[PDB]
Order: structure tokens, then C-alpha cells, then sequence
């Protein structure tokens, strides 16, 4: 299908003390 | 309000939000303590540092003109303020399912790369959080360009919302509805993360010479940061880099005005033309709102990261943490079978609002969890052991009828126990929604806590049905299915 599907609002990690 | 007072308050906020987790029973009290500090700072500040004279819709024509000059599709749709979803796109002509109706060239995007090349560049190359976390980098990129009147992206920034429905904007009593749920801990973490980051960067901007040319050196309020991270978390996207070997985070103008409905992802990146491309999810008649499918996120994720609750979310799920106990006398064998199957000894799995409610990986874990020693040996030794591990995630090939009866009995009991850890019942939540007049944000919280319990209750019923099905096969001594 789509080579680069785009998820709107994909969840990211905002925890700067773990990452 | 003197700058030294805000500096004292942000220093206190940084120390409060950098302390370790105070234990799960103390997180609500910590949350309220952090809210108190944030609100004291917010009350001593002037809101958003940069505000625009016009209304949001006054700037959509500039967005269209700006996107058109750079090669985006700008015909066949218009911006409309919809009651249910806020502003969105509405078709002005009939659009057929699978028609390529929307495309956005890379030059229009705000990316981690364009953040690197901006006025933020010097500080970006210096700060270890900005280098590690592209989402925070996008948030400051957005703020710096917002406060730059000649920014290339002004037509986009001026059409962004000024407020969101992420939990960062909830009142204390609206979040309080989430007490005893799974979701409230992520609400706590999001609030503490955001407050720590604001205080950290407030001080970093004061101390680093690399930040001397940023507009944030003159004004950087908590409202600025809450708006920026909420803009990013409700709208950001993952796209490939220009050369195609890496992924980056991006804000995609024009296309990100589309609201969410159930379906499949129909948006992809075209590296050859270097643009985002969206084909119609379904037929859209003229005058109908144009929707896309954001992704297979849960309502807890939609609420916390996207700022909305989606009724009839067909991908909704709750978490369930499970692991083999070290006090289990068969721990070593179970751990080895799981490792050979590619499954951790302990993990956070998911329960879905479907039949079955469990994935192949959770089914495989539960089978090994309930295996006898003789069954474990057959998955560890001899010429058929690897074939047995191969089918562990497959509902059509059980280990034994007894193994199935045990695992579904366990899941029924565990989901029943989880239900008993909530402050309210399903029927009480429905009564609250029926007999109280509530804000949108309050409804999101209550429906979230109702949704968690409905998924658990459906898992209880599904596990009970499966227990009876396999207990019948056992009593009737049915031949065990063999993968061949
Ligand atoms: N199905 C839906 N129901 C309610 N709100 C929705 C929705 N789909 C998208 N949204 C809203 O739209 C945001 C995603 S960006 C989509 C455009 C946005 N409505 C705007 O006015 O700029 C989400 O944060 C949420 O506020």
C-alpha cells in the first residue's frame, strides 16, 4: 500500500527524564 | 510583577517537577500541588506572548494564498467552523473515494530540520533535550516563528487554534473524574512533564548566549508553552526525510485542518514529488465535511494527546499488566518458552473492545502462563518444539483444552478484579451523563472512565464464553486441532 503512511497526531514520548 | 519573582517561581517549579515520583498514592496530591504553582505563575503573566488582531477565520485566505504559491492544492474545499469538531474542511464539489484531492509540498511543512535551520538553531545545537526530543523542538520552532512577524510560516501560525482540549486545559474538578482509572496517571505525567519543561527552558533561555536572538528572551509565558506543546501533540506527524533514509516530525499545513472519522489511513508521503498526499477516505458530496482517519489510537490517546473523545472508536483498548511470578516454581521454563517466542516475561498488554479482546501475543503469553510442566517441556525439547511455539498466538491451535479453560478462567477473574478497582460502576457513569449538565471537557473525562470499564466488562463476558466453549470440548473429549 502506502510506502509512507502518515498518522495524524501520532503519539510521541514527552517524558524528558526517561528519554 | 518583577522578573525576579517569576524567576523564583520557575526555579521552585523546576525543583518540584524534577523530584522523583512520590508513589502512586501520592500522585493526585502532587498533581494539585503542581497545578497550584503553575496557576500562580500563569496569573502573574500576560497569557500568550503574541496574539493576533483578527479572528481565526480572517486568516484562512492568506493560508490558501500562501499554500497556493508553494504548490499545494487549494481548490475544491473551504474552511467551516463545525460545532462537533471545530474548524474543518468542507467539500465545495463532489469528491470520489480514492481521488487525490489534497497535496502539500515539503517546503510548507514545519519540521525538526526547519527548526535546526531557524533562529532556534544555535540553542538547538547546544541543548540536550532539544537534540533528543524532536517534538519539543517543534514546539519551540512554532513559538519562535509565532513571535517573528516576517516568518515564512506566519499564514499557517495565524490560523492555528488559540486553545485546545488536551488535559493541560482541564479544570481540577474535570480531571478529578478520572480518579482510580488507568488514564489519570498519563494525565499526571503530561502535566508534570509540561511544567518541568517550561521551568527548565525558561531558565535555559536566560542563561544560554545561544538564545540571545530568540524572541522568547523577551517574553516566554507558561501559556506560550502549553499552547505550543498542545499544538504539536494534537497535530504533529511522522514523515520521511528528504533523502528517505530517516524519519522526522512535521506539522503539515492545510491538510491538518481535516477532522477524524473511522476508516483507514489514506495519507502518505510521496518522496518523488516531495509532498504529502491525501486521497479521499470515502465519497464526499459538495457541502459534506471532509474527514480523514487519524490512526488506530484509543480514546485515552485521543483525549490525552489529541484533545478529543471519539464515540464509536472501533480501535479502543485498555492496558493490562501481566507477568510470570518469580515465586512460580515453573518460572524458569515459562520464561524460556516466552523468550523463544519473542515475548517478555512481564509486559503491559492490551485488551480490545473486540472478540477476542486479546492479541496473538497476549494469547501466547496466557497459554504459557497456564502451562503445566509437561506442556512446557513439549515447547522446549525435541523436533516438534519449534512448531508448537510457532502456533502459540493462534486461536485455532490450543496447547490443550485444559490450558484454554485455565487461561480464560484467569482472564475472566483478572478483568473482574480490575473492574472492582474503579470508584464508580458503569451504571453510575451513565446516570451522571444522563442527569448532569456537563462541559465538553468533563464529558471527555467521564466517557473515558466509562470506556475503560466497558472494555473490561466485555472482556469478562468474552472470557466467560470462551471458558464454557473449551470446557465443552474438554468434557466431550474432542480431538485437539493439529496444524498440518
Ligand atoms: N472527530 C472529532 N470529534 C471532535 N473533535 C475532533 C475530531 N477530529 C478532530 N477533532 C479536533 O481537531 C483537532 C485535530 S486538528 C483538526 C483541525 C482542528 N479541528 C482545527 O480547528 O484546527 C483535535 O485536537 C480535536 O480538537
Amino acid at each position: 500500500t502506502l510506502k509512507y503512511p502518515i498518522e495524524q497526531g501520532i503519539v510521541t514520548n514527552w517524558d524528558d527524564m526517561e528519554k | 510583577v518583577s522578573p525576579k519573582e517569576i524567576l523564583n517561581l520557575t526555579s521552585e517549579l523546576l525543583q518540584k517537577c524534577s523530584s522523583p515520583a512520590p508513589g502512586p498514592g501520592k500522585e493526585w496530591e502532587e498533581y494539585v500541588q503542581i497545578r497550584t504553582l503553575v496557576e500562580k505563575i500563569r496569573k502573574k503573566q500576560k497569557g500568550l506572548s503574541v496574539t493576533f488582531d483578527g479572528k481565526r477565520e480572517d486568516y484562512f485566505p492568506d493560508l490558501m494564498k500562501w499554500a497556493s504559491e508553494n504548490g499545494a492544492s487549494v481548490e475544491g474545499f473551504e474552511m467551516v467552523n463545525f460545532k462537533e469538531e471545530g474548524f474543518g474542511l468542507r467539500a465545495t464539489r463532489d469528491i470520489k473515494a480514492e481521488e487525490l484531492f489534497l497535496w502539500v509540498p515539503r517546503k510548507l511543512l514545519m519540521t525538526v530540520e526547519s527548526a535546526k535551520n531557524s533562529v532556534l538553531g544555535p540553542l538547538y545545537s547546544q541543548d540536550r533535550i532539544l537534540q533528543a526530543m524532536g517534538n519539543i523542538a517543534l514546539a519551540f520552532h512554532l513559538l519562535c516563528e509565532r513571535a517573528s512577524p516576517n516568518s515564512f510560516w506566519q499564514p499557517y501560525i495565524q490560523t492555528l487554534p488559540s486553545e485546545y482540549d488536551t488535559p493541560l486545559y482541564f479544570e481540577e474538578d474535570e480531571v478529578r473524574y478520572l480518579q482510580s482509572t488507568q488514564a489519570i496517571h498519563d494525565v499526571f505525567s503530561q502535566y508534570k512533564n509540561t511544567a518541568r519543561q517550561y521551568a527548565y527552558f525558561y531558565k535555559v533561555i536566560q542563561t544560554h548566549p545561544h538564545a540571545n536572538k530568540l524572541p522568547l528572551k523577551d517574553s516566554f509565558t507558561y501559556e506560550d508553552y502549553r499552547w505550543a506543546v498542545s499544538s504539536v501533540m494534537t497535530r504533529q506527524n511522522q514523515i520521511p526525510t528528504e533523502d528517505g533514509s530517516r524519519v522526522t516530525l512535521a506539522l503539515i499545513p492545510l491538510w491538518d485542518m481535516c477532522n477524524h472519522t473511522n476508516g483507514l489511513i489514506t495519507t502518505g508521503y510521496n518522496l518523488e514529488d516531495d509532498r504529502c498526499e491525501c486521497v479521499a477516505l470515502q465519497d464526499f458530496r459538495a457541502g459534506e465535511q471532509i474527514y480523514i482517519f487519524y490512526g488506530t489510537r484509543s480514546n485515552a490517546e485521543f483525549v490525552i494527546h489529541s484533545g478529543f473523545f471519539f464515540d464509536n472508536n472501533s480501535h479502543d483498548r485498555v492496558k493490562i499488566k501481566l507477568g510470570v511470578s518469580k515465586s512460580d516454581r515453573l518460572y524458569a521454563m515459562k520464561a524460556e518458552v516466552l523468550a523463544r517466542a519473542g515475548i517478555p516475561t512481564s509486559s503491559v498488554f492490551a485488551l480490545h473492545f473486540t472478540e477476542p479482546p486479546i492479541s496473538a501475543q497476549l494469547l501466547a503469553f496466557l497459554r504459557v502462563f497456564c502451562m503445566t510442566e509437561e506442556e512446557l517441556k513439549e515447547h522446549l525439547l525435541g523436533d516438534s518444539a519449534i512448531d508448537r511455539i510457532f502456533t502459540l498466538g493462534n486461536s485455532e491451535f490450543p496447547v490443550s483444552w485444559d490450558n484454554e479453560v485455565k487461561l480464560w478462567t484467569f482472564l475472566e477473574d483478572r478483568a473482574s478484579l480490575l473492574l472492582k478497582t474503579y470508584k464508580t460502576t458503569i451504571e453510575e457513569d451513565k446516570s451522571v451523563l444522563k442527569n448532569h449538565d456537563l462541559s465538553v471537557r468533563a464529558k471527555m473525562a467521564i466517557k473515558l472512565r466509562l470506556g475503560e470499564k466497558e472494555i473490561l466488562e466485555k472482556a469478562v463476558k468474552s472470557a466467560a464464553v470462551n471458558r464454557e466453549y473449551y470446557r465443552q470440548q474438554m468434557e466431550e473429549k474432542a480431538p485437539l486441532p493439529k496444524y498440518e
